[PDB]
């Protein structure tokens, strides 16, 4: 939604484009569009979705 | 001087003209094509006349 992502290795994260602060990658920090056939360069990993942890109730 | 992939850039600059990065990504081709044609015709206009 702002900032960018990046790994540091092996676990990715978004972040603010002038001031690295990793932050995880979730349903908040992001929209979806399109799939994943379209974007030249995308990369597999999970998004935290932090509504299923409230209905885990 | 930072470095940044360069389709990373243009979603940067499109994001910066209230357009949403996706529709750089979904359009990448395309937006290249344009952009390769467009300065070709800048060869032929400066060709063309003085
Ligand atoms: C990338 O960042 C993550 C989070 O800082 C690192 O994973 C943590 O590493 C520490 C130290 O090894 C562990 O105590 C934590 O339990 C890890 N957290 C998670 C969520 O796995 C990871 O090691 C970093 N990787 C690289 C290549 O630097
Ligand atoms: C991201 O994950 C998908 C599966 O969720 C991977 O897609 C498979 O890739 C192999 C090799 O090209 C194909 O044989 C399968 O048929 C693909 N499955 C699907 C559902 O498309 C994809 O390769 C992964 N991408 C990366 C960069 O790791
Ligand atoms: C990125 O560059 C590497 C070589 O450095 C190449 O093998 C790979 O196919 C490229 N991937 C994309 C998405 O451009």
């Amino acid at each position: 939604r702002e900032g960018v992502f990046v790994s540091n290795g092996t676990h990715w994260f978004v972040t603010q484009r002038n001031f690295y602060e990793p932050q995880i990658i979730t349903t908040d920090n992001t929209f979806v569009s399109g799939n994943c056939d379209v974007v030249i360069g995308i990369v597999n990993n999970t998004v935290y979705d932090p509504l299923q942890p409230e209905l885990d109730s | 001087a930072l470095q940044i992939p360069f389709a990373m850039q243009m979603a940067y600059r499109f994001n910066g003209i209230g357009v949403t990065q996706n529709v750089l990504y979904e359009n990448q081709k395309l937006i290249a094509n344009q952009f390769n044609s467009a300065i070709g015709k800048i060869q032929d206009s400066l060709s063309s006349t003085a």
